[PDB]
């Protein structure tokens, strides 16, 4: 029925016609088919999925950036491309991509700071997740500390 | 501030209140007309902090006029509102209550009492009392009592005795126990008896008593008298927009417990009835119970939303706790994400949006621009990039640039996940992504994200340029092919233009170079694929690192000279004249790799990529419904085939066949029918082009559009044909029985309702499945990865002995994996010789590249002793010789390199990919007997009377190429040493019968047979040739069971006949089953018979689990003769007795064949019941040498069917992490048989073998443990912590007092410092040498 | 050099050490001001030492001993 | 005004949409002739027979 | 949807895994422009201060 209908519009029965390129102008080696298909306009838009955050807000209990494009958050840096960064052996990324960027209070805002006066050096430091944990273990009824030289 | 180690152990009241700074009384937290905490409460000023740093509640001290000054009219110290995130407080608890943990977790309280977790919890309950000490002998301490019974104690002695409820009373016992006592007594009495059953439990009690003693930790404190509280701010009651407020769980716990401590105190001074007070601390025992841990003793209190509350103990483990969501996995800064799309770009640029740059990099705009002094201050910077000035884009275009950026794509299954690439700035909205690294990233444009992250210090943007930058990636760290491997576009077109048609176009003309080639192809004068004669100027490096150039005239195509123009010279022309699929693209890349360097492959891969995108956008190739050929014979073979289904309806309606029958010929020939199909499509579809050039007709390769993009192997295969246009063969019903009736129809011809409802059958098992098992495959490479975080490679020579010997894999059948492949990286371990004797290519190490590799292929080699993983002297890590060479760059491995992380990733990495009686010769050879007890049936020939024999085919050069196996009893039609061809079956036996043929010859009379106690007489009906029938135990009468029947072999004069050349006496015992054939009076020969006895991804995931199978085989540890004693009790026994050693008694199951009987002799390591072997046992008896190879095969076995290649080397170094407990035999340094790291008995014995002393180190014995075992039992408690079981492993941490050295990549990360790998091996080496010197 | 970090290994002898000296270097070259021994031609601070240490004019043993005689005339100034 | 990949059609195994590709074809072709024979306007009793 | 002409052809990568190439033509007629309606809300408050 397909090729019936083609041959009534004056089509050929094959499906395919010969194109030409529009750069360079010249018939493709071989037939090319074409015909009208029905396209789709999904909701995934690339607008609502743009986003970047470079210092916003941060959450409460842990003092690390939020999550979302909505409410302004980061990406979440999982512990597979944290396994990924070891098996590199880029340890100072690894630092920074824990300590400076999310979880040292008094160390990211020095990072603006120096990085804005043109120095990319690093301060490192305790990281709060870390401050929470011990203060957490110690109020649940067992001693932790740290054992200074 | 920097530190050492972290310390953990119990907490008593003295240090417990020195955190505190204040305790809590009032049940109130924050007022409701104000908002200001009231005093004491949870939220208290003086307790915690000023709610606004450096104001006080009143305000008579502010503005840093006074620095720390308490307020006198309410009592804050004016300071900072960060203090009030570290500053504790504690509750004074009228009664004392009992820790959950050590109490419910198993029970640390039962252990260090004795007394069992029964009883303890019916004592704090109120309900028994419990006798702390007698002075009576009727009483005795830690006896439990009943009221009845307490009051009869009570009105017979009074105050001479003294029991008591509730956990003062466990307190009262714990302080009553004195440690050095049981240390003294229980170590001196255990040696009396050695009862196994209680060895184990009075030896962890002997060690939690050192572990006590030398920890410093008294017992009382188990018992909480004074509860600590968290900081405010980790509990924080915060007002919500809308006027509402929100609060952790903790404030309603800690309310809880405090209202009913103060309840408790007000009821102890209003003299209660006892029964009110005792419900009372029932309760404040129940409150604390929950606070510390929800649901764990009783019901989980759950809130006023019906929800269980979390307590303190929900919130620090499982997925959700701060140890996997907020301390491994961080979310992070100066990050974005975008959708995907293609890229004309080069291999180490990516396109990022350029709104999305200014965002990333906002402040180095701003440093930047303020260094050029265009704006007076940061906010005028600010504002002019709110305004996106021109002045913005002028700043970016140089930030950006020589400035790398990271790209991730979730989940990251291996370390290709992450990648760095230099920014190129583009007006859009989405990623663009270099095609070449798609495969890697595993990533297609259907939407997938992407998540960018911009590294900041210099360090971070060097790492990135020196070790993330997609140019250095260019081989798999699993092994060593390349990943840049064009996919599916460029092999089209290059498959597409390197190509030859009989009579295309200028034909046969000769031209001078491949540039007038290109010239002739782009003027239309000349096809793309015709065969001309070109002069070729190649080049060759023969020279030593000189390139030689020759010029010669070839036949050949013009797309192929076009090619010549990409070429790096430095290979011959002959890599390029062929068809050039995707193998030989991938081949052509890795010998471009290899010969040249690193910048020409790169180079070459971005050419050939352009060549190709060209080329097939100027080829033009599309899929049309003409394209789906359809055989003219497909309805001949249904009709065909249908006549024969009806032929067997008919015939099983007849009832001649049954229906198992039945359905395997149907079966049958609906697969027969199937695979004529398909050579008919695939017959019309490879060679349907026929054409002439100047003569009658001449058949060439189909041109056809499929074809081209099946044979290039750019997507789909000849098994996806077969269902595009002949029949879709045969499903299977979710039952797992195939459907009879099969799909013969096609997708070009469409299904019917039925064929497609069928059809969905498989297509939802198919996407379940993977729905379903990824999250195994994750949850496996998850722990793989926690057992290995410690190998780090720390020397470059160990100096061990030798390693591990290599073999190829021509069992089973056919040859797998040669071993030019098998050795290709590692490092020898002796001065491995050739076949000619006294030469030698090794002395003892050296890096097997790939002239080694042909040196020994070239030689007749066969086995080569490598030095691994497992075999590494190395304490604490491995050596770099020890590893051989990296894979990812193919030099040897360098210092400070985590081996272990990249080995996890790359064997979890294709976890997705794997969810699901004779013997002929096949090639000539030597025919081969290893390991063989040879013996002369009666017929001349050769027959076999052992099981560990092994067939094997021996070429000219000596090497053996084939493998097969030969069971105990089997008849072998030649010798051995035979020169003879493939295609003879050599080897018959029966797989039913097996036969106890006796190696000697002689009178045959029935000795020790009685009838009626042991044996029956029954007789063959047919043949008459018959004698007396042996049974199993089941069977047979007991009166004869105590007695095996015993056939021995006796001669004229009755003696019995001895071995030839031994003086043991031999004689065949029956088992059951054990029919005689021969009758009495009549003999036998030799190698005659007396009697005849008739007979995935969890799959390998299991192996690291150590599990055991359902029915191991068992063996034997010792040799000697082999016995049988005790019958029929439960189960049958087992003796073994050696020639001199002892009894061994065993248990065996009689219901299960043996391999020897009771006049045998067997060794040790030999199998004498069948089934699958348990690796522990392996262990135990052969070397650690066999469970690695045994591993190792196995695992290999699971990726071989799926095609997955993964060298071996990532799996031995997880055995090697697996084999890191030991288990010690003998005494001198600790414990009889406490288990302990091997690694920790080896630098013990390092100098009690040493001059430091002459012996008095103990022996340890190797022990295996799963890998989750292994991963839970480290040194280190704070990578346990982070992994599984987090309550049991703190509990453990806490009795025990340990501290953490810090060694671990998972434990740096947690605190935040440097990972001991790479760059921070060299920090931390620098950090041991200031320790060691002090 | 600027793309792949090829011949740069063989003048430092590993890799993980590369980019510890690139960064040692890179910190007195941007903080400290003094003019980089490679040319300029255009290119960033964190790279001009890569092709620096690829014509592999500075080396760990030599990098200690510049800073030593300038801190050493220092204090010959002040005494 | 859309080009797409012929490579997604066979391994992807949805044949549907080439023929959808033709009857769209064939339906865009009868649709051009309707139109161009209606800009002339032959006759009502033609365009009726066609 | 809409529909419109489509080619079965590797056009230089543009489309080399899934990706579609499209016209500025069909930009031109806006045969994919889509309209969004989006809320939002302002409250007005009063805080104790």
């Amino acid at each position: 029925e397909i090729k019936e209908l083609l041959k009534l519009g004056d089509l050929p029965t094959s499906g395919q016609i010969r194109l030409y390129d529009g750069r360079t102008g010249e018939q493709f080696e071989r037939p090319v088919t074409v015909g009208y298909m029905y396209m789709l306009k999904l909701n995934h838009l690339v607008d609502d999925k743009m986003h970047a955050r470079s210092t916003g807000s941060y959450s409460l209990v842990t003092q690390q950036p939020l999550g979302g494009k909505a409410q302004f958050g980061g990406q979440r840096f999982g512990e597979m491309e944290v396994w990924a960064l070891e098996a590199y052996g880029a340890a100072y990324t690894l630092q920074e991509m824990l300590t400076v960027k999310s979880d040292d209070v008094n160390g990211r805002t020095k990072m603006y700071k120096n990085i804005v006066d043109g120095n990319h050096q690093m301060e490192p430091g305790m990281p709060e997740s870390f401050n929470v944990l011990l203060k957490e273990i110690r109020s649940l009824g067992i001693n932790i500390e740290l054992e200074d030289e | 501030e920097e530190f050492d180690a972290i310390k953990i152990a119990l907490a008593s009241p003295d240090m417990i209140r020195s955190w505190s700074f204040g305790e809590v009384k009032k049940p109130e937290t924050i007022n409701y007309r104000t908002f200001k905490p009231e005093r004491d409460g949870l939220f208290c000023a003086r307790i915690f902090g000023p709610v606004k740093d450096y104001e006080c509640l009143c305000g008579k001290y502010k503005r840093l006029k006074h620095r720390g000054v308490i307020c006198e009219k309410c009592g804050v110290e004016v300071t900072q509102t960060k203090v009030r995130r570290e500053r504790m407080g504690h509750i004074e608890l009228a009664s004392p209550t009992a820790h959950i943990w050590f109490l419910k977790s198993l029970s640390r309280i039962g252990l260090l009492l004795d007394m069992p977790l029964r009883d303890i919890e019916r004592v704090l309950y109120f309900e028994s009392y419990v006798v702390i000490e007698g002075g009576m002998t009727n009483l005795e301490r830690q006896q439990i009592l009943t009221e009845e019974q307490y009051l009869d104690a009570l009105e017979e002695f009074g105050d001479e005795f003294d029991a008591k409820m509730g956990a003062e009373a466990i307190q009262a016992l714990l302080k009553s126990m004195d440690l050095e006592q049981e240390c003294e007594q229980l170590r001196e009495e255990l040696n009396e008896t050695n009862s196994e059953t209680k060895r184990k439990k009075l030896t962890k009690r002997i060690k939690l008593l050192e572990a006590f003693v030398q920890s410093g930790n008294k017992p009382e404190w188990m018992i909480l008298t004074v509860l600590p509280v968290l900081p405010p701010d980790l509990r924080p009651l915060v007002p919500l927009d809308g006027g509402r407020f929100a609060t952790s769980d903790l404030n309603d716990l800690y309310r809880r417990v405090i209202n009913r401590n103060n309840r408790l105190k007000r009821l102890l001074d209003l003299a209660a009835p006892d029964i009110i007070v005792r419900n009372e601390k029932r309760m404040l025992q129940e409150a604390v119970d929950a606070l510390l841990d929800n649901g764990r003793r009783g019901r989980a209190i759950t809130g006023s939303n019906k929800r269980p509350l979390k307590s303190l103990a929900d919130m620090i483990k499982g997925k959700q706790g701060r140890f996997r969501q907020n301390l491994l996995g961080k979310r992070v800064d100066y990050s974005g994400r975008s959708v995907i799309t293609v890229g004309y770009l080069r291999l180490h640029q990516c396109g990022l949006p350029k709104k999305m740059a200014l965002e990333l990099f906002k402040p180095f705009i701003y440093g930047k621009l303020e260094l050029r002094g265009l704006a007076t201050t940061i906010k005028a910077a600010k504002k002019m990039v709110e305004r996106e000035e021109a002045v913005v884009w002028d700043i970016l275009d140089e930030v950006i640039r020589e400035h790398p950026v990271l790209l991730n794509r979730a989940p990251t299954l291996h370390r290709l996940g992450i990648q760095a690439f230099e920014p190129v700035l583009i007006e859009g909205k989405a990623i663009q992504l270099h095609p070449l690294v798609c495969a890697a990233y595993n990533a297609d444009f259907d939407g997938d994200q992407m998540a960018v992250h911009v590294p900041l210090t210099l360090e971070a943007q060097l790492e990135a340029r020196a070790l993330m930058m997609s140019t250095n990636n260019i081989l798999s760290p699993a092994n060593g092919e390349p990943i840049i491997v064009p996919s599916q576009d460029v092999v089209l077109g290059l498959y597409y233009m390197t190509r030859d048609c009989v009579n295309a176009k200028g034909e046969g003309m000769v031209l001078t170079g491949p540039k007038e080639a290109e010239r002739l192809y782009r003027s239309g004068l000349a096809s793309l694929h015709a065969r001309v004669k070109v002069r070729i100027t190649e080049y060759e490096k023969d020279a030593n690192g000189e390139l030689v150039a020759k010029t010669s005239l070839k036949d050949t195509t013009v797309g192929r000279a076009i090619l010549w123009m990409i070429v790096p010279k430095g290979l011959p022309y002959s890599i390029v004249n062929q068809a050039l699929g995707k193998k030989a693209i991938s081949k052509m890349l890795n010998t471009c790799y290899r010969i040249l360097g690193l910048k020409p492959t790169v180079i070459f891969a971005d050419q050939i990529m352009y060549t190709g995108f060209a080329y097939a956008a100027r080829s033009g190739a599309s899929v049309g419904i003409d394209d789906m050929v359809i055989p003219e014979k497909k309805h001949e073979i249904i009709s065909e085939a249908e006549a024969e289904v009806a032929e067997i309806q008919e015939q099983f309606q007849s009832g001649l066949v049954t229906a198992g029958e039945r359905y395997n010929k149907v079966i049958d020939i609906w697969a027969a029918a199937n695979d004529r199909v398909s050579k008919a499509m695939m017959d019309n579809l490879q060679t349907e082009t026929v054409i002439n050039r100047d003569g009658q007709e001449e058949k060439q390769v189909s041109f056809n559009s499929i074809y081209m993009m099946a044979d290039s192997g750019a997507r789909g295969s000849a098994a996806q044909i077969r269902q595009l246009a002949g029949m879709r063969g045969l499903m299977a019903k979710p039952d797992g029985s195939i459907i009879e009736t099969p799909i013969t129809a096609n997708f070009r011809e469409g299904l019917n309702v039925l064929q497609y409802f069928i059809s969905t059958h498989g297509a939802r098992k198919g996407l379940a499945d993977t729905a379903l098992k990824t999250a195994n495959s994750g949850y496996l490479t998850r722990r793989l990865v926690d057992v290995a975080q410690d190998l780090v490679v720390t020397e470059d020579d160990c100096g061990t002995h030798e390693g591990i010997m290599m073999t190829p894999v021509i069992e089973g059948g056919d040859v797998k994996e040669p071993l030019r492949d098998r050795v290709l990286g590692r490092v020898t371990a002796e001065d491995v010789l050739k076949p000619g004797t006294a030469d030698i290519l090794v002395p003892r190490n050296t890096l097997l590249h790939e002239q080694w590799c042909d040196l020994l292929e070239e030689n007749s080699v066969d086995a080569v002793k490598v030095r691994s993983v497992v075999s590494c002297d190395t304490d604490f890590g491995v050596c770099a010789h020890c590893y051989g060479r990296d894979l990812a760059r193919g030099h040897i491995i360098n210092k400070g390199e985590a081996i272990g992380v990249i080995a996890a990733q790359s064997i979890g990495e294709p976890g997705t990919q794997l969810t699901m009686s004779s013997i002929q010769v096949k090639n000539k050879g030597s025919i081969k007997l290893s390991n063989v007890k040879s013996v002369v049936n009666s017929s001349g020939k050769l027959v076999i009377t052992s099981r560990n024999t092994e067939l094997k085919l021996i070429d000219e050069f000596g090497r053996t190429k084939e493998s097969y196996k030969v069971p105990y009893g089997a008849v072998l039609a030649k010798g051995d040493g035979e020169q003879v061809a493939g295609g003879e079956t050599v080897a018959n036996w029966d797989p039913h019968t097996m036969p106890v043929i006796t190696e000697v010859s002689g009178f045959v009379r029935f000795t020790d047979m009685i009838d009626g106690q042991t044996i029956t007489r029954q007789t063959d009906e047919l043949t008459g040739l018959s004698s007396l029938v042996v049974l199993d135990s089941a069977e047979r009468t007991a009166g004869g069971k105590d007695l095996r029947p015993a056939l021995k072999i006796v001669d004229a004069q009755g003696n019995d006949v001895l071995i030839p050349g031994t003086d043991m006496p031999a004689q065949y015992f029956l088992p059951g089953k054990a029919i005689v054939q021969l009758e009495d009076g009549v003999q036998i020969s030799s190698g005659d018979t007396l009697a005849r006895i008739p007979q995935g991804l969890p799959r390998v995931a299991d192996l690291f689990e150590a599990r055991r199978p359902k029915e191991p085989a068992i063996l034997a540890e010792i040799s000697g003769i082999v016995s049988f004693g005790k019958e029929t009790k439960g189960k049958r026994r087992l003796v073994i007795t050696p020639v001199d050693g002892s009894p061994y008694e065993e248990m065996i199951p009689k219901w299960r064949q043996l391999n020897v009987f009771e006049g045998e002799r067997v060794e040790r390591g030999d199998v004498i019941s069948d089934g699958p072997e348990a690796p522990h046992d392996i262990l135990r008896l052969r070397g650690v040498h066999a469970v690695t190879r045994y591993i190792v095969n196995e695992v290999q076995d699971v990726y071989r069917l799926q095609g997955v290649k993964i060298n071996d080397k990532h799996i031995e170094v997880i055995v090697r992490q697996m084999l890191r407990k030991a288990t010690i035999v003998n005494a001198g340094s600790s414990d009889f048989l406490e288990g302990e790291q091997v690694e920790y008995s080896r630098v013990k014995i390092a100098n009690r073998e040493l001059e430091a002393n002459g012996k008095v180190g103990a022996t340890y014995s190797r022990d295996l443990l799963g890998i989750t075992k292994a991963s839970l039992a480290t040194e280190s408690f704070i990578s346990a912590a982070s992994f599984q079981e987090t309550t049991r492993v703190l509990t453990e941490a806490a009795v025990a007092g340990k501290r953490d050295e810090l060694r671990g990549l998972k434990e740096n990360v947690i605190v935040g410092r440097l990972i001991p790998a790479g760059t921070g091996y060299a920090y931390h080496q620098d950090r041991m040498r200031r320790r060691a010197a002090g | 050099a600027r793309v792949t970090v090829q011949d740069a290994v063989e003048k430092i002898g590993n890799r993980f050490d590369l980019v510890l000296v690139a960064a040692r270097r890179a910190r007195q070259m941007q903080v400290g001001g003094k003019d980089p021994l490679v040319p300029e031609e255009n290119d960033k601070t964190t790279v001009i030492a890569l092709r620096e240490i690829e014509e592999g004019l500075i080396n760990n043993q030599i990098l200690d001993v510049r800073e030593r005689q300038e801190q050493q005339e220092q204090e010959a100034a002040e005494l | 005004d859309i080009v797409l990949n012929p490579l997604g059609v066979p391994s992807r195994m949805n044949i549907g949409q080439i023929l959808e590709t033709h009857l769209g074809m064939a339906a865009k072709g009868i649709g051009d002739k309707i139109n161009a024979m209606l800009k002339q306007q032959q006759e009502v009793a033609k365009l009726r027979e066609f | 949807g809409q529909n419109m002409r489509v080619a079965f052809m590797p056009w230089n990568g543009y489309n080399f895994e899934d990706s579609i190439l499209v016209s500025e033509r069909v930009v031109q007629e806006d045969r994919f422009t889509t309209i969004h309606i989006q809320e939002l809300a302002c409250v007005s408050r009063d805080t104790k201060l």
